[PDB]
């Protein structure tokens, strides 16, 4: 009755409470070695970390400005054990500058751990790491999918409310090296100049129309090499497409080079498009950095590096992680309405 | 009730018997496309004895039509599905299902 | 002689204190014994400590010391505490039998009409009014050896021992004429006919190999577990004395508690009361087969137990089980069309030998003294101490009979 199979690690039970997670830099190595073993933190410490990260992010502008040596990444979707592999294949946060693009939480079983780790590391390093807001940081979307249940099962709902008040204030433009432009999705016809995205407010839930809901939801055309700005979309049903003439006009009106994206998951992890004849550089690069998306596609991932006017692309691998039941059940609710049916059937069969 | 809309058929010489056990790989869904289970989440298939009441009746009436190595797209109406009582934690009452069962081997 | 008879009395105090205490300990310790008929049993044990210490041993001094130095300052006082021991114990014994009668003749009326918070009020109401009658001449002295003329002896005989030994022996004769009918009323013979039809051994012994002979049951994943929950006698086979109880554990008039307890007993493996990791792995592995892996099952079990512990020891009990499962509506999914609730008759052959020992022993004294009151007097003037001592032993065995019951027995071994 001690243990039937002993070849599996045991999850620690004691939640840390400001013991060694704070020293005003917060500790990181213990966060590593404790979150890799499915442990939990005290509620007060989680509120402290999230609110401090939100306080740091509040004062950030609406269009980031960064120097040259950067390491762009892609969306993650809450896979912790692949986030660690990404941090190992890239550089340590002390030695290299990052820029994340995609959403951080939905469609995974380890959203809260990923967001805690990232926001703590942003608190420690306030100048050599930047984050961007995606489509999956709203109220309706995370209420629909499996994020509210995560916060309601592992933690209290106060954590979830504070986490929303934390997501509310992220930046959304991410200009880089005064040459490129890295937005989460795609541009929109209603937005023309770079200065035009320096006035809108991002301190609220996105609406259903306008530039705010067109930046984070747009998609590129999927039939490049065709005939002749604002053709409607079908798969998403909420935003607009855009064509090559629109991109060329935007890149000629304002002196830029290209635009980067983080939506369209691919079997190779990256895929460029036709080179612009004006300069020779490609005009759109799509990055995906979550291997085995939904555990079905069975694809690789990638992470883009940029230095010394050389644009090289590095590939990526997979990694294993533990198991959970769908929608976070427990074995009693999992297997009571089978015991009931079996017992009743046997009794009715024997008493007759 | 139960419907079958074949996606990519194949050979149809062999049919399941009265009391043999089948092996399947399935990917549950709901009407709007949200997924809630899979047999590829874990790396092991599903087995069940046809003819006895340990699977919902929709499967027991539908899977018998297909043969070895065919995929399909079932549709379980609320009658043969979990019904008004439903299940606690996953399936709300009066909920349509859309599976992706693809019979693999016959024992 | 002297040292040896002293040894008997010294053992006596020790035994009464011991047995009267052990029951107190078991009732207070577990929370499964807090039934409506386990507080009145505690009042009997406590009026068995009071006459377990102050009253039994002081009389003991009087045996041969020929005088009590406690003196008149309270020597008559002893006389009060003694007569507030027989007169409470008899009133608490009469409540028990009239209430078992109201529950059993119509189960629903007791099942819902009264609550534990009113019972403590009734027991406090019993002890003290009895104390009031006794104290009345204990100081009025209407009357260390006790004598009176004719009055107080007649009054004491007319009130506590005679009047209670009439009511308590009549309502219990009802519970016994109106409880044998339900045991054989047109419906507990159907299952008997089925029993006689089903046993191939022709010996009244239904072994598991005999239920496995049915045609449509030879594939059910869990038959051993249920047949071992039925196996209360703990020998590996089912007989008629417990089959009826096992079936009647399910009914339409049953409540939440017994059904949910039975659902609990499916997982528990050794009737200890605690679910461990091995138990909640084996009971589930049998029901899951080979669709999941093994390590995944172990990991989900670990997570469930870790989210289930609120006491820190690492195992789950019934209250935590109710905290986790409560809200799934399992009570409506276990129903069979059998109509009889043989739950009241579970304990009526142990709360009934007591209403007998307390009448077969202190009846002689009251009988003897009223005779000694009469003019005729034998050479048995020392018999009052020969036979009103018979009694102090009675309070001694009042907890001894209780070890037959399973709930007390688990604590008694524990
Ligand atoms: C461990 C103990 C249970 C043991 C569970 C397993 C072997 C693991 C197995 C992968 C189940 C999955 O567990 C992750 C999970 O599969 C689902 O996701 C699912 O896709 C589903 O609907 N399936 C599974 C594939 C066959 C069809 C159907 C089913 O036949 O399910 C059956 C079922 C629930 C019967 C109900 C019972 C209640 C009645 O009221 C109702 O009658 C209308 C019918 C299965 C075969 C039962 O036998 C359950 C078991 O034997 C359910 C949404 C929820 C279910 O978990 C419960």
């Amino acid at each position: 009755t001690d243990r039937v199979v002993k070849a599996v690690p045991f999850p620690p039970s004691h939640r840390l409470t400001a013991k060694e997670v704070f020293d005003g830099k917060p500790r990181v190595d213990i966060l590593k070695a404790h979150l890799m073993k499915e442990g939990r933190l005290e509620e007060s410490v989680a509120l402290r970390i999230i609110t401090e990260g939100a306080s740091i992010l509040r004062q950030e502008k609406n269009l980031l400005d960064i120097d040259a040596p950067v390491t762009v990444c892609g969306d993650i979707h809450g896979q912790f054990f692949d986030l660690m592999k990404l941090f190992e294949v890239g550089g340590s946060p002390a030695n290299t500058r990052y820029l994340f693009l995609g959403d951080y939480v939905d469609r995974g079983y380890f959203s809260i751990e990923c967001v805690l780790y990232l926001w703590a590391l942003k608190i420690l390093y306030p100048k050599t790491l930047f984050l961007l807001r995606g489509n999956h940081e709203c109220r309706h979307l995370t209420e629909y999918f499996t994020f509210k249940q995560e916060c309601k099962i592992k933690y209290s709902e106060r954590v979830y409310d504070a986490c929303m008040d934390a997501f509310d204030c992220l930046p959304l433009a991410a200009l880089m090296n005064q040459q490129f432009l890295c937005v989460h999705g795609g541009l929109s016809p209603e937005i023309n100049t770079l200065d035009d995205i320096r006035k809108l407010d991002r301190f609220k839930e996105p609406p259903a129309y306008g530039p705010m809901c067109d930046i984070l939801w747009s998609d590129p055309l999927e039939d490049f090499g065709n005939e002749k700005h604002f053709t409607h979309n079908t798969v998403r049903g909420c935003s607009y497409f855009y064509s090559y003439p629109a991109v060329c006009d935007f890149l000629q009106h304002n002196n830029l080079l290209s635009i980067l994206r983080a939506h369209e998951a691919q079997d190779a992890g990256y895929r460029m498009y036709r080179k612009s004849q004006t300069t020779g550089f490609p005009s759109l690069i799509t990055i995906f950095s979550a291997p085995n998306y939904l555990d079905v596609y069975n694809n690789k991932a990638a992470v883009l590096k940029y230095e010394n006017n050389v644009m090289n692309i590095r590939q990526f691998n997979c990694s294993p992680h533990p198991y959970w039941l769908p929608n976070f059940m427990d074995v009693f609710t999992w297997s009571l309405p089978f015991v009931g049916e079996k017992v009743t059937e046997m009794l009715v069969n024997v008493l007759n | 009730g139960v419907q079958v809309e074949t996606i990519s058929p194949g050979d149809g010489r062999t049919f399941p018997k009265r009391g043999q056990t089948c092996v399947v790989h399935y990917t549950g869904m709901l009407e709007d496309g949200k997924k809630f289970d899979s047999s590829r989440d874990r790396n092991k298939p599903f087995k069940f004895m046809l003819g006895k009441q340990e699977v919902i009746r929709g499967w027991e009436e539908g899977v018998a039509q297909m043969s070895v190595g065919q995929r399909a797209k079932l549709t379980i109406s609320p009658d043969y599905a979990y019904g008004a009582t439903g299940h606690p934690g996953i399936i709300p009452p009066h909920a349509t299902l859309v599976f992706d069962v693809e019979l693999l081997k016959l024992e | 002689w002297v040292v040896g008879m002293g040894i008997v009395m010294s053992l006596i105090v020790l035994a009464i204190v011991f047995g009267n205490v052990l029951v107190i300990t078991a009732i207070a310790k577990f929370e499964r014994l807090q039934t409506v008929t386990n507080y009145f049993i505690t009042s009997l044990a406590c009026a068995d400590l009071v006459m377990g210490l102050a009253v039994v041993p002081f009389g003991a001094a009087h045996i041969l010391m020929k005088m009590w130095t406690f003196g008149n300052f309270w020597c008559e006082f002893w006389t009060s505490i003694d007569v507030l021991c027989v007169t409470a114990s008899i009133e608490t014994l009469c409540v028990i039998a009239v209430d078992r009668y109201f529950a059993i003749t119509s189960p629903f009326k007791y099942q819902s009409l009264l609550t534990k918070n009113k019972a403590r009020v009734i027991i406090l109401m019993v002890w003290i009014v009895s104390g009031l009658t006794s104290f009345l001449p204990i100081q009025m002295h209407w009357y260390c050896d006790f004598f009176t003329n004719q009055a107080y002896a007649i009054a004491s005989s007319i009130v506590s021992f005679y009047v209670p030994l009439v009511i308590m022996v009549f309502v219990y004769s009802r519970v016994f004429q109106e409880a044998k009918r339900q045991l054989d009323a047109d419906e507990i013979k159907r299952l008997g006919k089925r029993f006689k039809k089903l046993d191939l051994d022709n010996s009244g012994s239904l072994s598991v190999e005999e239920f496995m002979s049915l045609p449509e049951l030879q594939q059910n994943p869990l038959v051993q577990r249920v047949i071992d929950i039925f196996d209360t006698d703990g020998n590996g086979e089912v007989d008629f004395k417990e089959f009826i109880e096992g079936v009647s554990q399910f009914s339409v008039k049953g409540d939440k508690e017994q059904k949910l307890r039975f659902a609990f007993r499916i997982y528990d493996m050794d009737k200890d009361g605690y679910i461990s990791n091995g138990e909640l792995f084996q009971v589930l592995k049998m029901m899951v087969g080979n669709n999941l892996k093994d390590t995944q099952l172990q990991q989900i079990v670990d997570k469930t137990i870790i989210n289930a512990d609120k006491d820190g020891d690492g195992r789950i009990s019934f209250e935590e089980f109710c905290a986790v499962v409560g809200g799934l509506d399992i009570h409506k999914k276990m129903v069979v069309d059998v109509k009889f609730c043989l739950k009241e008759h579970k304990a009526l052959k142990t709360l009934g030998i007591i209403m007998g020992t307390f009448t077969l022993c202190w009846l002689p004294f009251f009988i003897v003294n009223i005779v000694h009151v009469i003019q005729d007097n034998l050479i048995r003037k020392e018999v009052y101490i020969l036979l009103n001592w018979i009694g102090y032993v009675n309070s001694g065995f009042n907890p001894l009979i209780y070890c037959r019951s399973p709930d007390f027995r688990i604590a008694f071994q524990e």
